[PDB]
């Protein structure tokens, strides 16, 4: 029942690629980044979220009024 | 010179697998027994069957005498210490009519 | 910080008397069950945002540039060799989804970057752990809010226990009441 | 006897243990531990010590099965009916007859 | 050896046949043979099954309730 | 893929047997024994027994331990008192009203269970 | 002869009986100890087994829900399937 | 799963309505010559094959309840035995 | 109480009846390791290999600790453990079980995860469409339309990805089995045969005597019962890591050739170009 | 709670012990213990011999 | 239809003997094993070390199975009422 | 395992390689065509290219395809044998029991 490691492939025919390291010239392309003010915007809307999605705990409801 | 063999019994646990093994091993039995031993054997409501022959065969050295029933007289008395304990009335179930799901 | 106290207990009484729940209690605990899956997309998104917002040119390129999309199933050799894929099979080996996108806009956006790390996992960590957390939160504050308000054997008991009175004297006082009038002693 | 050799009473006694009541005083333990830390709901103690708990709580009230488990509400053995034709309406009537 | 979803190649870059050759008929024939095929067996089967019980299966507890009347 | 890998002697097998056989020899080395005081029931043909002519060296190693020769006999009284108290109960007088009322070990007993 | 098939009551009803039954096995146990002339902590050692069963009885019946009408349960009840009309991930809800 | 529970059934149900069709029609005319013959199962035994052959168990168990309640309704019997019977409602 | 729900365990002698058996690894001290040395170094080679034999001679030396235990100090627990399914279920067959998981969890964990975007292995795999193929849709196989199966799929490649993984567990509780039988049913049968020599004799007084002798019987038998259980254990060992190297560690097979290096006192640099 | 009860405290005598046969006692492994013993100690202190002058 | 059920008591003891029968049926392959081994050593004496393994391995699986077919025999008897 | 090993490879084999076949034919411009188009705004496509990519993302995909279907595919697993079975009509809750006043 069931099979066996004779009867597949290994962990070393698979995955049987070792490292290279890639590295290209610097032409200037990481350079005039642009959208100087996206991440307060984007933790603005965050916390816009955050803020309608927030709920406070009223335990001021459970009162004996009755 | 320093060596976790003298020094750190934690540092010379995660340096070592094999002394991992048999931590998972105890842990796997345990949840072995909680997923599958402890319901169907352990709870009181499940212990009458260690007085079958067939699924626990002399598990009190002998058939199991039911017209003594050591079982049942021990937990009516844990049961009973429970009830005067808790000072909670015998016939107050008795007073119970549950209605039924209706249509 | 003190709600889950209170609905531990809340919980325990209510997978007990399990028979005595009502839809609308079916529906608010339906409704907690959608704002906890919610919650993980929410964590998620989050998790991207901040690990993007501390990630380097490089370890974006490492999830745009089919290059590195490939390295389990596909030589290197075959990326060295000019001219052995072309560019629009390079274009579908690019990722399509809404993150591959974001990553693509957020190239020629500005940010802080730092080196591959404990600091841009964390950056990205934090705040979804922390929407996480405080979404659960807020989503069991307005459970029992609601069990509060609402009038069934379950809200008795939350509000009972909103009071201040102990778990085991506010289950005998409400079985009292489901004895009497719900189930009609003899 | 050989079934005595393969036999263990070498057994002390029973623990008797109420889970419930352990599980009770480790829920107030937890209280009484977040409580005196006045630990906030983002920490990792209020997650570990009380998420799984309200996750698998809020799951086991959700949970509305049409149906109940599989040997609990059917595929049970059941003895035959009495048909209300030929033989076992012969043999109630002689019943009723019998008795009346 | 004989491995598991394993094919060796020649030089041409052709699979070599374990025990059986299936390189004879046309391109069309193979193309019409594997359009609908896929890389799994077993769950087509289950499937198949499970069609079949969910053809044959119990309505009484309607019957009871009277969808059939 | 194609290591090359001399033989070791080392992986082989051609000490066990004669180790063994070694420890056989020292253990049969003990039951040398003198012809004074020799006594052998053969068997009724004259020819010789199987476990007789192997009781010397047991008991030579058994002159030799130290704990085993004066505690491993407290068991056997107890055979006696079975071979005693067997003969007692092959014809032991009992009363007919209990043997019938309270058989032991009977089959179809319902006060056992079945 | 005999037929594998559905359960005859339902599981409410037959918590129901079975709570009737142990409340009749507990009242007689309470009316042999008040012959008997037994005190409240006599009385408790006595009838406390059948106590305990008429409590686990309750615990069931208090224990199972059953089931509301919607959609999904009756689309359920059309496939003939045993299904959970609440959970959105199914066997990973019970660890999600 | 998803062509079980979406697809399926709406091919399946005439195949299924045509079996519910014949077994209530071979249960009609089973009763009927029940009710000729007195409850009598030796004549009609080609109707009695027809009706265990098509009819289900479950459809079966359900129409003989039904019949006892119908000879209790009309005086045939009183006390009709319901020993393992679905007491639903 | 309705809150109290109330579970029985059975307690018995278990602190001064383990605390020997550990205590008695000072005086074993490792009779086992040279032959577990020798089996690992015939079946693989890597790093990792210290720990697997660490962790198989704990489990061989308990085993024989117990049976040696089970033969001499007969007390309580010690005559049952070997004669219980429990302990050749969980206290043998589990740990070597989980052993390579443990040491290798990594590799077979990552191997499984790969193998559930299933594929088809090609030798030489110089083919570019293959690469398409693997990127764009996923596999080398057609997968066109069994998002609509899905929920079946994800189940089925996890066993596809396991199978091989599966006979492990397989022989694991076929031997553990086979050991509880063979201790089992060998002790119950000796045993009806001594009960049944024992009631002929006593039915026959003149044969009710030490007819073999007092301590030729016992010699012979105490033999008898140390090599049969002796070539038992042999036999649980030696098969159990012989499947598991036929079903587990033929994973592992990484062989590396060494190629001579040249540039040793120059290596090539980013500032060596730019 | 805790319990002793009292079913546990039997009389106890030796007298009344049914015993072992001689195919019991024989496989109760003494006679093996008995020969063992003797034979490891034997090999053990014989395997260091001390020095001696030949005669 | 009528229906009687039946509890015969016999078959308890019946099949006992009827896996009886085959508890031998393996011994003859058993001593396979043990006369190959000692042909194979009279062919080479020098080789009997290298086999002895295999010769123990043969024996305790074919062994193994006459002990399966033992169980059932006395799973029979000492369970079953 | 089954000897039927090297005829699944062989026809696994086939069909893997008549889809090379295919691609090749057809050769350049599926991406102007609308199926590309498609797959590009296709999830299904989306999560099964990321399947497939490093950094523990097969491990995402496949804890993910669990979590999401997998679940549904135990419970329709668990169901095949319970289509075909006898069950009893659904005791409806009536949403009587439950109510009661606040004080
Ligand atoms: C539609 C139906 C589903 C269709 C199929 C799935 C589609 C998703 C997908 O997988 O596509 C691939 C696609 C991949 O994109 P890509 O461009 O190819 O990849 C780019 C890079 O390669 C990526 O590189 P990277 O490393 O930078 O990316 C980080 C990584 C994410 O970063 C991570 O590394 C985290 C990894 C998380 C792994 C998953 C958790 C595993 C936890 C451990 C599990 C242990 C096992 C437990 C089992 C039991 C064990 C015993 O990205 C991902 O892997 C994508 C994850 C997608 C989110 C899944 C979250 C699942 C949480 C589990 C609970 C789900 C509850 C149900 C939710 C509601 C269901 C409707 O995924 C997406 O881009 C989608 C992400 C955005 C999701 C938004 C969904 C819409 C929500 C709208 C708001 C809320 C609803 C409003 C109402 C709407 C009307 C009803
Ligand atoms: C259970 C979770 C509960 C969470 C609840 C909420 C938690 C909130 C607070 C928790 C905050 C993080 C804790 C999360 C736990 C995990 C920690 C972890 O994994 O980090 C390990 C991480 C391991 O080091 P590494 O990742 O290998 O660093 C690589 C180097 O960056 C080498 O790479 P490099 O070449 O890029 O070098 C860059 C260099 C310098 O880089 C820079 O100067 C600019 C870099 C761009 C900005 C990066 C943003 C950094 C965000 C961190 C917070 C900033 C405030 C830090 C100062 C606050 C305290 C005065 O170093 C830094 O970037 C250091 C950061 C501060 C630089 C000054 C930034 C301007 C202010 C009109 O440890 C750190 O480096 C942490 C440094 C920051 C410590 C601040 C602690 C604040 C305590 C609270 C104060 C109240
Ligand atoms: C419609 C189809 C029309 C076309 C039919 C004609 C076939 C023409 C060839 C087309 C190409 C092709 O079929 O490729 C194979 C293709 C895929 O087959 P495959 O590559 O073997 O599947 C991959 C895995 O092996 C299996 O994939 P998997 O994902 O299903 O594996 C999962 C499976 C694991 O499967 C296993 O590894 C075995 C494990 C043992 C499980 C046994 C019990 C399973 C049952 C319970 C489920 O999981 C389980 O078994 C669950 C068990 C859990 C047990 C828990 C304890 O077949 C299909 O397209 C499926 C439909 C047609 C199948 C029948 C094929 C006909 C065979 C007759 C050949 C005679 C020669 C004909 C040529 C001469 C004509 C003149
Ligand atoms: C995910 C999409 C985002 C959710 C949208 C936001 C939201 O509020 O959720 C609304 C909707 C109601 O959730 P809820 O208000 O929180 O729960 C209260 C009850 O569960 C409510 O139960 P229900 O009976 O009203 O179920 C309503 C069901 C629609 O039910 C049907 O239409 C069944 C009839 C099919 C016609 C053919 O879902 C929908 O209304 C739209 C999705 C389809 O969410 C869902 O129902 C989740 C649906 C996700 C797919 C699960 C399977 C749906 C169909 C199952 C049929 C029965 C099972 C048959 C076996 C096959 C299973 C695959
Ligand atoms: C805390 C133990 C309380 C106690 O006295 O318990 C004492 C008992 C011993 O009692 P006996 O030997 O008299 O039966 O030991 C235990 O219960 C400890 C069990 C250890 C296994 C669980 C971990
Ligand atoms: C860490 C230290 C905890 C501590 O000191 O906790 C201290 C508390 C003290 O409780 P009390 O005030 O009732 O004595 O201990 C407990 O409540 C029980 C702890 C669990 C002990 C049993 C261990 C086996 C688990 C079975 C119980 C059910 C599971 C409970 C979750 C673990
Ligand atoms: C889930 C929604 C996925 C939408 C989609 O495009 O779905 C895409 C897939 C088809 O993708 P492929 O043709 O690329 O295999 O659709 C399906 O498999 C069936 C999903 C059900 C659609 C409703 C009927
Ligand atoms: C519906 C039929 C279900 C009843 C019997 C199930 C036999 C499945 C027949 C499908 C044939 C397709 C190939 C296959 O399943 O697989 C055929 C299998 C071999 O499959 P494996 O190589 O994966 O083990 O043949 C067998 O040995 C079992 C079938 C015996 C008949
Ligand atoms: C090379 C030999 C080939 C022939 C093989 C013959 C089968 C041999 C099986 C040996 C295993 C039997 O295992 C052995 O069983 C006996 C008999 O119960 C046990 O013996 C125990 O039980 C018996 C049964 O009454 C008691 O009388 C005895 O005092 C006690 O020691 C041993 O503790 C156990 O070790
Ligand atoms: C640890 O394993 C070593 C155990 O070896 C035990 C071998 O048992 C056989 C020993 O019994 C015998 C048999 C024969 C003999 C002697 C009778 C050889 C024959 C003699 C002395 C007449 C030549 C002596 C002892």
């Amino acid at each position: 029942m069931g099979g066996k490691a004779s009867e597949a492939v290994t962990i070393a025919f698979r995955f049987p690629h070792r490292t290279t390291f890639l590295v290209k010239q610097n032409v200037g392309q990481k350079l005039n980044k642009g959208h100087q003010t996206f991440w307060q915007l984007v933790a603005g809307g965050w916390l816009f979220f955050l803020l309608i999605n927030r709920t406070s705990f009223k335990p001021k409801l459970a009162a004996p009024k009755v | 010179v320093y060596t976790n063999w003298q020094s750190s019994y934690t540092r010379l646990f995660v340096s070592k697998p094999w002394m991992w093994h048999p931590l998972a091993w105890m842990t796997l039995s345990v949840g072995i027994w909680w997923k599958f031993g402890k319901e169907s054997l352990c709870n009181e409501r499940s212990f009458y069957i260690h007085t079958h022959p067939k699924w626990a065969p002399h598990k009190f050295h002998t058939v199991y005498n039911w017209s003594r029933d050591p079982i049942k007289w021990t937990l009516a008395e844990q049961y009973a210490s429970i009830i005067r304990n808790t000072n909670t009335d015998i016939e107050a179930v008795l007073k119970i009519k549950l209605p039924a799901n209706a249509n | 910080t003190h709600a889950e106290l209170h609905l531990f207990d809340l919980d325990e009484f209510m997978q007990t008397y399990k028979r005595l729940q009502t839809r609308q209690d079916w529906l608010i605990e339906n409704k907690c069950k959608k704002s906890r899956l919610f919650s993980y997309v929410a964590a998620v998104i989050a998790f991207t945002v901040g690990k993007s917002a501390t990630m380097s040119d490089e370890a974006i390129l490492a999830k745009i540039d089919p290059y590195v999309t490939s390295e389990v199933r596909v030589q290197r050799g075959a990326w060295w060799r000019s001219g052995y894929f072309t560019k629009e099979e390079v274009e579908m080996m690019t990722p399509k989804g809404p993150i591959a996108r974001y990553y693509k806009f957020l190239l020629g956006v500005r940010r802080f970057p730092l080196k591959h790390g404990a600091l841009s996992w964390a950056c990205g960590f934090v705040p979804a752990w922390l929407t996480f957390t405080s979404l659960n939160h807020w989503a069991q504050n307005r459970r029992l809010n609601r069990y509060l308000t609402q009038e069934s054997v379950f809200g008795e008991m939350a509000r009972e226990l909103v009071r201040g009175k102990t778990a085991d004297e506010a289950t005998t006082s409400v079985m009292a009441r489901v004895e009497k009038e719900i189930l009609g002693v003899h | 006897s050989p079934n005595e050799h393969l036999m263990f009473f070498d057994f002390s006694s029973w623990l008797l243990v109420d889970f419930g009541k352990r599980w009770e005083r480790w829920v107030s333990f937890k209280k009484s531990f977040l409580t005196t830390t006045r630990s906030p709901y983002w920490s990792p103690q209020f997650f570990l010590l009380t998420f799984f708990q309200l996750r698998n709580s809020n799951v086991k009230l959700c949970e509305n099965w049409n149906w109940a488990p599989k040997g609990d509400d059917f595929n049970l053995l059941h003895n035959s009916a009495a048909e209300p034709f030929g033989r076992d309406l012969k043999a109630h009537l002689e019943r009723e007859a019998g008795a009346k | 050896g004989e491995l598991s979803e394993y094919v060796e190649v020649n030089e041409k870059g052709m699979p070599k046949p374990q025990a059986l050759s299936l390189w004879n008929m046309p391109y069309a024939k193979r193309r019409a043979l594997t359009k609908f095929a896929r890389g799994v067996r077993w769950q087509f089967i289950v499937l198949f099954i499970a069609l079949y019980n969910f053809k044959n299966r119990d309505d009484s507890h309607l019957l009871r309730r009277g969808a059939y009347n | 893929a194609a290591p090359a890998e001399k033989p070791d002697p080392a992986l082989d097998a051609t000490k066990a047997l004669p180790k063994a056989l070694e420890e056989v020899e020292f253990f049969q080395s003990y039951a040398v024994r003198r012809k004074t005081g020799f006594h052998l029931f053969n068997r009724a043909t004259g020819s010789p027994t199987i476990v007789g002519p192997m009781f010397y060296n047991l008991y030579n190693f058994v002159r030799i331990g130290r704990v085993s020769k004066y505690v491993c006999w407290l068991s056997l009284p107890l055979v006696f008192q079975r071979m005693w108290m067997k003969n007692r109960a092959t014809g032991m007088e009992y009363d007919i009203d209990l043997e019938n009322y309270a058989p032991f070990e009977a089959k179809k007993n319902p006060m056992h269970g079945h | 002869s005999s037929y594998t098939g559905a359960a005859l009551a339902p599981k409410s009803e037959r918590l129901r009986l079975a709570f009737e039954e142990k409340q009749k096995d507990h009242q007689k146990c309470i009316e042999e100890a008040k012959g008997k002339g037994l005190k409240k902590d006599e009385l408790i050692d006595a009838c406390a087994w059948t106590h305990r069963k008429t409590i686990l009885a309750l615990k069931d019946w208090f224990a199972y829900r059953p089931p509301f009408q919607d959609r999904r349960s009756k689309w359920a009840e059309y496939c003939s399937i045993r299904h959970d009309s609440g959970s959105w991930l199914g066997w990973s809800q019970k660890f999600f | 799963s998803l062509p079980t529970f979406f697809l399926a059934p709406p091919l399946t149900e005439p195949f299924r309505a045509r079996h519910r069709r014949k077994c209530i029609e071979k249960k009609d005319t089973f009763f009927q010559c029940l009710d000729k013959n007195k409850n009598e199962t030796e004549p009609c035994e080609v109707e009695a094959s027809g009706y265990s052959q098509e009819c289900p168990d479950s459809w079966r168990r359900y129409f003989n309840e039904q019949r006892w309640k119908a000879l209790e309704l009309k005086g045939e019997v009183k006390h009709a035995n319901l020993k393992n019977t679905q007491q639903h409602f | 109480m309705l809150n109290s729900n109330i579970y029985i365990i059975i307690y018995g002698g278990i602190i001064m009846y383990s605390i020997m058996i550990i205590i008695q690894m000072f005086l074993y001290n490792f009779s086992n390791k040279i032959y577990i040395e020798v089996e690992i170094n015939k079946y693989i080679l890597s790093k990792n290999n210290i720990d697997i034999y660490w962790i198989i001679c704990n489990c061989t030396i308990i085993i024989i600790i117990t049976t040696l235990n089970h033969i001499i100090n007969k007390i309580g627990i010690y005559n049952m453990i070997e004669y219980n399914i429990c302990y050749w279920l969980i206290g043998t067959g589990l740990g070597l079980y989980i052993s390579p998981f443990i040491v290798f969890g990594y590799k077979f964990f990552v191997y499984i995860m790969d193998l559930n975007n299933y594929s088809l292995n090609i030798y030489h795999n110089n083919n570019k469409m293959n690469d398409i193929q693997q990127i764009y849709n996923g596999t080398n196989y057609n997968d066109t339309m069994i998002f609509f199966i899905k929920d079946i799929n994800n189940i089925f490649t996890i066993y596809r990805s396991i199978n091989f993984f599966m006979n492990w567990l397989y022989q694991m509780i076929y031997y553990g089995v086979r050991m509880w039988l063979v201790f089992v049913l060998h002790s119950f049968s000796l045993g009806s045969f001594g009960e049944l020599i024992t009631v002929i004799t006593d039915n026959n007084l003149i044969f009710n005597v030490f007819y073999i002798g007092l301590l030729g019987l016992g010699f012979i038998l105490y033999l008898i019962v140390i090599f049969y259980l002796g070539i038992q254990i042999y036999v649980y060992i030696s098969f159990s890591l012989s499947f598991l190297h036929s079903t587990i560690l033929l994973f592992l097979v990484n062989y590396i050739p060494h190629y001579n290096n040249k540039s040793i006192f120059n290596t090539f640099t980013n500032k060596s170009i730019y | 709670p805790s319990t002793s009860p009292a079913d546990k405290d039997v009389p106890m005598s030796i007298l009344h012990t049914h015993g072992l046969s001689y195919v019991n006692w024989c496989m109760s492994l003494a006679p093996g213990l008995l020969v063992f013993e003797g034979f490891f100690r034997a090999r053990y202190y014989r395997s260091r011999v001390p020095p001696s002058r030949t005669v | 239809a009528i229906a009687y059920e039946v509890t015969v008591n016999g078959a308890n003891l019946i099949g006992a003997g009827m896996a009886a029968s085959g508890v031998g049926v393996p011994a003859i392959g058993v001593a396979m094993c043990f006369s190959s081994y000692m042909l194979a050593a009279a062919r080479q004496p020098n080789m009997s070390a290298k086999l002895l393994p295999y010769c123990i391995l043969g024996f305790a699986l074919s062994e193994a199975l006459a002990l399966f077919t033992l169980l059932i025999a006395l799973l029979e008897l000492f369970v079953f009422s | 395992s089954s000897p039927l090993v090297p005829v699944w490879n062989d026809l696994r084999a086939l069909q893997v390689f008549t889809s090379q076949e295919y691609m090749q034919k057809r050769g350049p411009g599926f991406t102007n065509t609308l199926e590309y188009k498609l797959s590009c705004l296709n999830p299904v496509k989306w999560y099964d290219m990321m399947k497939v990519m490093p950094g523990g993302k097969a491990f995402v995909g496949t804890a993910l395809g669990l979590a999401l279907f997998g679940g549904w595919g135990v419970e329709f697993v668990k169901n095949i044998s319970v289509m075909t079975k006898e069950k009893p009509p659904i005791d409806w809750n009536n949403e009587k029991l439950g109510h009661l006043t606040r004080s």
